[PDB]
Order: structure tokens, then sequence, then C-alpha cells
């Protein structure tokens, strides 16, 4: 089986390109074949809420937005070097699910 | 203090009031008086209200059962613990009531051997 | 708002009573001379009733309650 | 509402074993999945904590809808002494090192 | 009462099984995405949460 798909997310940009640019790199230092990195789309939760504590005053609003960036990479390699790679000591604020299909 | 069936039956009947079931009301007191599951509680000696302790009696000779009286009840029942606020308010129990099962199998003295003896003879 | 306006109705009327009372004595069969009970009567073969709960003849309503089914022959 | 004591007595030697109960109770509802087997009302062991806390012998601490307490040497010895259980038990608030 | 005469019908959904997981309060809660506090809880939290002002 050479069938793997590994979930990448994170509210931060920054670190998920960090990441997804060490996987490749770990993927492709190696003698390996990789796909790049299948970018989903971004998930903007959208929250509003009135400013004030009371019923006094303006309506004034807050829109809260959290994005969540999530991308998907296909492995087509042995388990061993995947178990390995997934445990290299990620940076924080990143969720990763490693899935072997 | 000196040894005597009085003074194991003080400590007899306050592990059988406080512990493994209470009931200082009528039911679970009665509810066990109608068990025939009691077999010693605090009594008295020189009864002047003879027609319960014959009765009582009865009932237990029935299955070879005995019992022990000591005079003067009322100092048992202030001695079985509930002397609540210290000596105010005063509540009124006389006598003491036994629950189910004196002894388990699994915990040994030899509190429960004279109380045999002393019911077979 | 206003508060609860429940203290000035329902006049002329009076709580349901209950009767205060000492020992549950009389409530069981007890018509032997002695107040004792004898073998005749049969106990339930079910686990869910008491075994110191015993039956009792009311001339009304039941001896019972808290699941409110009446446990007479009838 | 019922008022046991064996029931109490049973809550004791859990939080003894433990340093805190972890049983969610409701006061409406007599029975919740982690209330069970521990049949006590909420509001009994919260008013026996606030009459602890009134005579004082225990820590505690309180964040978001829950209650975190902590026993000491002075409630291990109180639980010890009244209720004559013996030290046979350890007890859990300082396993390890 | 206490056991006889509730618990007769469905009545686990109402507005008061619900109440601020911070305050205990039943009030202007938030239900979206499961959170579930209040207007000026969330307000307070917002920024420990993950949500950010930016539009």
């Amino acid at each position: 089986i050479h069938r793997i798909r590994i979930t990448l997310t994170s509210r931060n940009v920054k670190s998920l390109e960090k990441v997804c640019a060490d996987l490749i790199r770990g993927a492709k230092e190696k003698n390996l074949k990789v796909k790049g990195p299948v970018r989903m789309p971004t998930k903007t939760l959208r929250i509003t809420t009135r400013k004030t504590p009371c019923g006094e005053g303006s309506k004034t609003w807050d829109r809260f937005q959290m994005r969540i960036h999530k991308r998907l990479i296909d492995l087509h390699s042995p388990s061993e070097i995947v178990k390995q790679i997934t445990s290299i000591s990620i940076e924080p604020g990143v969720e990763v699910e490693v899935t072997i299909a | 203090g000196v040894m005597d069936v009085n003074t194991a039956l003080q400590e007899v009947l306050k592990t059988a009031l406080i512990h493994d079931g209470l009931a200082r009301g009528i039911r679970e007191a009665a509810k066990a008086l109608d068990k025939r599951q009691a077999h010693l509680c605090v009594l008295a000696s020189n009864c002047d209200e003879p027609m319960y302790v014959k009765l009582v009696e009865a009932l237990c000779a029935e299955h070879q059962i005995n019992l022990i009286k000591v005079d003067d009840n009322k100092k048992l029942g202030e001695w079985v613990g509930l002397c609540k606020i210290d000596r105010e308010g005063k509540p009124r129990k006389v006598v003491g009531c036994s629950c189910v099962v004196v002894k388990d199998y699994g915990k040994e003295s030899q509190a429960k051997d004279v109380i045999e003896e002393y019911f077979k003879c | 708002k206003k508060r609860k306006k429940k203290s000035y109705t329902t006049p002329k009327k009076n709580k349901h009573k209950r009767k205060k009372v000492k020992l549950a004595v009389l409530k069981y069969y007890k018509v032997d001379e002695n107040g004792k009970i004898s073998r005749l009567r049969r106990e339930c073969p079910s686990d869910e009733c008491g075994a110191g709960v015993f039956m009792a003849s009311h001339f009304d309503r039941h001896y019972c309650g808290k699941c409110c089914l009446t446990y007479c022959f009838n | 509402m019922l008022m046991p004591k064996k029931n109490r007595i049973a809550i004791y030697e859990l939080l003894f074993k433990e340093g805190v109960m972890v049983a969610k109770k409701d006061v409406h509802m007599p029975k919740h999945p982690e209330l069970a087997d521990k049949n006590v009302p909420n509001l009994h062991v919260m008013k026996a904590m606030q009459s602890l806390k009134s005579r004082g012998y225990v820590k505690e601490q309180f964040a978001w809808r829950h209650f975190y307490w902590y026993l000491t040497n002075e409630g291990i010895q109180y639980l010890r002494d009244y209720l004559h259980l013996p030290p046979e038990i350890v007890p859990a608030t300082l396993r390890r090192s | 009462g206490h056991q006889q005469l509730y618990w007769s019908h469905p009545r686990k959904f109402g507005q008061g099984s619900r109440s601020c997981r911070v305050c205990s309060n039943r009030h202007g809660l938030i239900r979206k995405y499961g959170l579930n506090m209040c207007r000026q809880c969330f307000r307070q939290y917002a920024k420990d949460i993950g949500f950010i002002k930016l539009d």
C-alpha cells in the first residue's frame, strides 16, 4: 500500500507554511516522490455580538472572525519514513492528522 | 470498665445502632421488628411491663435465642452516644435496636461467640 | 414588575389535615388477640418489594402512595 | 429530602481516598450518570462543605463552573480521628514524590 | 413531590437546559460553534480562544 494522506491545519498561516515546507523537504530530501501541497479553502468562522453588556447605547457590533487554514498532502512511501517525519517536533499551533489509507 | 455482659452489650448495641443501618423512626426499626432479626438490644431488668418481654422471650425461645437484662436502662440509653449538644435537649431514647447480621464472616472477634453460647445455654 | 399577589385569596378555606400519630401499630393486620402475625398470608415472589412490608387493610384508598397503586385483592 | 448517614460516610471515604470527588450532581434530578453509585444530592455535599468552611479544615479553588479541592494534613487527620477510620487506608494526596 | 409529580413528561429541552459555561448565566448564550458562552464572557475571552477582530 502506498496511499497516505496527511492533513495539516492551523489558524496561523506562517506556521502552516513552515510545517508544510518541512514535510515537503523531508519527503524530497530522501529519494521519494511526493505530491504538491493541496491547498483547501480557508474556513472563516464569523460571530457577531453587541459590544455593550447591557441595553443602552448605539447598536454597535463586534464581528469576530476566525480563519482555519487546512492542507492535504499525498504520500506514496513506506510507513516507517512517514512515522519518522511525523515525529519531528512540529511547530506549535498546528494540528496534524496522519492517515494511512 | 469491669468485664461484664453489660459492658459488652453496650459496645454491641452501639455498633448495631450507629453502623450498618439506622432507624430512629418507625420504619427500618419496626420493619425489622416484625422480621424477627433482632437479637440483643438495650433492655431492662425487673421489668414492670412484662407483656412485651414475655412475648419476645417466647418468640426467641422458639428459635433458641436468649436475652441479657441489665437494670436502670436510662443510663444505658444515655450511654449509646446520642447525648446531643453536650447535654442540652437530652433526646429520649432509653432502648436500643439491633440491625440485621451482627457480625460478618470476614471479621473475627470473641464477642459473638459468648452471645451464641448464651443463646444456646 | 409587581410581586406575586398571592396572600389575600382563598377566604374561609383551610389546609388538608393529616393526623399526627406516634406509632405505626394499628396500620398493619393486628386482629389476633395479641397483635401478632400468622403465616397463612402469602408473600409476593418478587424482588421489587421490601420484605418488611406486609399486606394491610384500610377502609379507604389504600396502604400505599409512593407508586399510587392499590394492592388490595378487589 | 432523604438524609442518610452511610451514603455520606462512603462519600467521605472516597474524598479521603481521592482528595476531590468526581461526580456531577444536579439538585433537580435524583440521578446523573456520574452522580449515581454516590446517591447524595448536590445540595447535601455543598451545604456540608459550607459548614466545613465555616469551621475550616480544607483548601479549595474555583474556576469556570468547577470546584478543585485540596485535602491537606488537617483534613486527613480530621477524617482519620472522627469517623474512626484507621490509617490502614493511605491518602492519595501524597502519592509518588 | 420530590420524585412523584415532576418528571412525567419531556421537558429536558427548554432554555433552562442551558447556561453560560463560565458564569452559569442563562441569558444571551452563544450556541454557534459550540463554545457555549454568553455575549460578554465571549467578548472577554475571544482573544484567548482564537477569535480576532479583523472585519
